[PDB]
């Protein structure tokens, strides 16, 4: 949509076939100047630098910190992990000594 | 972040020209009727219409 | 500055656009002309494309303190000193070459350039631009403090190597001029001056002549013959305020300089709050000077987030 | 805009002189939009000015 | 004087109502009134991206 | 400017210090610097203590 996020959409970083739908429209020059006038809505990606909210780490539920680059949710506190082990007989001490 | 490229306008003071209708992603073209340019040193196209 | 980087500007000349406001509030045909500016860094380092080539003398050599422009299809020069930009306050220029200026300007809602003329006549070009970068961190500060921490934000380079993006340039179309005609007594006299001049005289004669010398008709009046300088040699930027020469393809290329770089910045820290404990709560006392930003959340399954910009001495619980 | 008037010039002996009065300057815009500089494409709207004669 | 024009807003037709989506950059007016025997006029200085009915 | 009053200024020389902001955005060891300024006055008066004799 021309003004909300994603008005210029490409399938990958190096490709073709853009999806520009920014509502471009031309008018005619006024009387005696050489100029081309037009009108379009501004960028959605420039609205989405300041209209975006805070990050999740200010209001994530269980006090977990959210990093970003290999997107994480590190140091939660929920649930419980079960374990099961098998230690050999040489680790014990016999009841003789 | 998009970038609307706009070339120089083409103008010809003897007759007419026409559209092209290419396949650029948001191509938009139109030819306008009798104009009168007024560049720096007086009028440009040396006629009136 | 490697002097071989300006060899792309070897066949280039500036032009005259239609900067429609010049400070005095009326239109011009100024040398300087804010074509388009673009901001894609994060420390607020804008980059301006103007028409008057800087840092190059009339011959085409890289001289630093010189700026060549155009004035009535004639090259001139002017001084690199007394060139400054300012939005709402005077701001520094950090590196510039060719058509491109790299500024550092404070927030405002306009943008102008100016440089002193060779006849000392300050000529300018302003255009409405809303400049307001997001200040890094979580305070609202104005100057650098001498004590703080480091917060990242990108910027541009200062190198002038040719990097992968360009603007096109073409043969310049025409310059019409009514100076070149004169009517003494029943005779138009097309003076040449050293340039090929086209006419369109329609009395009874031919209407095509690429006459590189003086030529008379002895039959026309001055309201019938029309002069136009043609067939130039130096390319110029295909501006949207200058008409296209013909409907052919591109002919030239010059790189746009200053590619991108991440960087850091220093941010002030707010002083430590005063606390008061006592029953399942805390009463905090806040001392801000410039508006900071308090926030908190719970640790259970249901957080209750809260945020507020604190300005003066208040207290919360 | 700004709410004080100050006019000044250099003296012949190179000393800045000025006088400053308290006056509320905030001109109302002509039309229906608050704009700063004139655009290169728009409408003409009647108004008054001071002629330079 | 010369004055800029605002951009054409994107409308959306619904049941006995009208959703308009405004994109100003410098502040503009927005008035309307009914055409019957009882107008209920409106006025507001729209500054940012907003949406009205 | 009493000639008997300036006679303390004999062994005193101005210095250069670490200024935070030169006025362009970056730091420099500037000759002019502010150590601390005061308004123990009750109006808009200052006694700027510059690091320059
Ligand atoms: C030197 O300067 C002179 C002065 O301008 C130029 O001469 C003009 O050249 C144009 C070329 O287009 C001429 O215009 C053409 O006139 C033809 C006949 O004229 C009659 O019809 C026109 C309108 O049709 C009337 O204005 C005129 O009075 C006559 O009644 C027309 O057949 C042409 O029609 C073209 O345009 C129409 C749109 O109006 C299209 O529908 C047609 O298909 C067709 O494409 C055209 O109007 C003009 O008459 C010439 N003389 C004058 C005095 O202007 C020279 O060209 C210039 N020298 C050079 C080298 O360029
Ligand atoms: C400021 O600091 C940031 C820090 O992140 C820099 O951002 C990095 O920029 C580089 C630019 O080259 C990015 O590298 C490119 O990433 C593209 C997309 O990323 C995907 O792939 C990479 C690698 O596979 C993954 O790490 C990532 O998670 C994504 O899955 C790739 O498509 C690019 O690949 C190209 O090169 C490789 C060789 O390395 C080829 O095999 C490919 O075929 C292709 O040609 C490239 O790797 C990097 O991802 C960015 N980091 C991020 C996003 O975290 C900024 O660049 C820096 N600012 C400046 C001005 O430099």
């Amino acid at each position: 949509q021309p003004g909300r996020f994603g008005d210029i959409q490409s399938r990958t970083v190096e490709s073709k076939d853009l999806y520009a739908n920014t509502a471009l429209k031309l008018s005619r020059p006024s009387s005696g100047t050489v100029h081309v006038p037009y009108t379009q809505t501004p960028s959605s990606f420039k609205y989405w630098i300041k209209e975006r909210g805070t990050s999740l780490n200010d209001k994530a539920p269980f006090g977990c910190v959210i990093k970003t680059n290999p997107v994480r949710a590190e140091n939660c506190a929920v649930g419980n992990i079960p374990v099961s082990m098998d230690i050999p007989d040489t680790a014990f001490t016999r009841v003789i000594d | 972040e998009y970038k609307t490229v706009v070339p120089s306008p083409y103008i010809k003071c003897c007759g007419t020209s026409e559209c092209r209708s290419m396949e650029r992603p948001d191509y938009q073209c139109q030819v306008y009727t009798g104009v009168y340019p007024f560049m720096w040193g007086g009028a440009y196209c040396f006629c009136d219409t | 500055s490697v002097t071989e980087h300006f060899n792309v500007y070897k066949a280039t000349k500036p032009y005259l656009a239609y900067c429609a406001d010049c400070g005095d509030g009326q239109f011009c045909y100024s040398p300087v002309a804010i074509e388009k500016i673009r901001d894609e860094a994060s420390d607020g380092m804008i980059k301006i494309q103007v028409a008057a080539q800087i840092g190059i003398n009339k011959g085409g050599t890289h001289e630093h303190n010189k700026i060549r422009y155009i004035a009535g299809h004639d090259m001139k020069e002017a001084n690199r000193d007394s060139l400054q930009v300012h939005t709402s306050g005077v701001c520094a220029i950090r590196g510039t070459m060719g058509h491109f200026i790299v500024a550092y300007c404070p927030p405002g809602d306009e943008l102008k350039v100016q440089f002193q003329d060779a006849e000392s006549h300050t000529q300018a070009c302003k255009v409405q631009y809303k400049h307001a970068p997001a200040p890094v961190g979580r305070e609202k500060f104005t100057v650098r403090p001498h004590f703080g921490i480091e917060v990242p934000c990108t910027t541009y380079q200062l190198t002038t190597a040719p990097t992968e993006e360009e603007i096109d340039m073409h043969t310049p179309p025409d310059i019409p001029d009514i100076t070149l005609l004169s009517q003494q007594s029943g005779n138009v006299k097309i003076t040449a001056g050293g340039k090929t001049i086209r006419y369109n005289c329609t009395c009874g004669s031919g209407n095509v002549g690429t006459t590189s010398s003086d030529k008379t008709i002895n039959s026309c009046k001055i309201a019938q013959c029309h002069a136009a300088v043609t067939n130039h040699d130096k390319w110029q930027y295909t501006s949207s305020f200058v008409p296209r020469a013909d409907q052919l393809s591109r002919k030239g290329k010059v790189h746009v300089p200053f590619p991108l770089t991440n960087s850091t910045c220093r941010v002030p820290v707010a002083r430590a709050p005063g606390v008061t404990y006592g029953k399942r709560e805390l009463t905090v006392k806040l001392h801000p000077d410039h508006p900071t930003l308090l926030t908190y959340r719970s640790l259970g399954a249901d957080p209750r987030p809260y945020e507020e910009w604190i300005d003066r001495y208040v207290e919360r619980t």
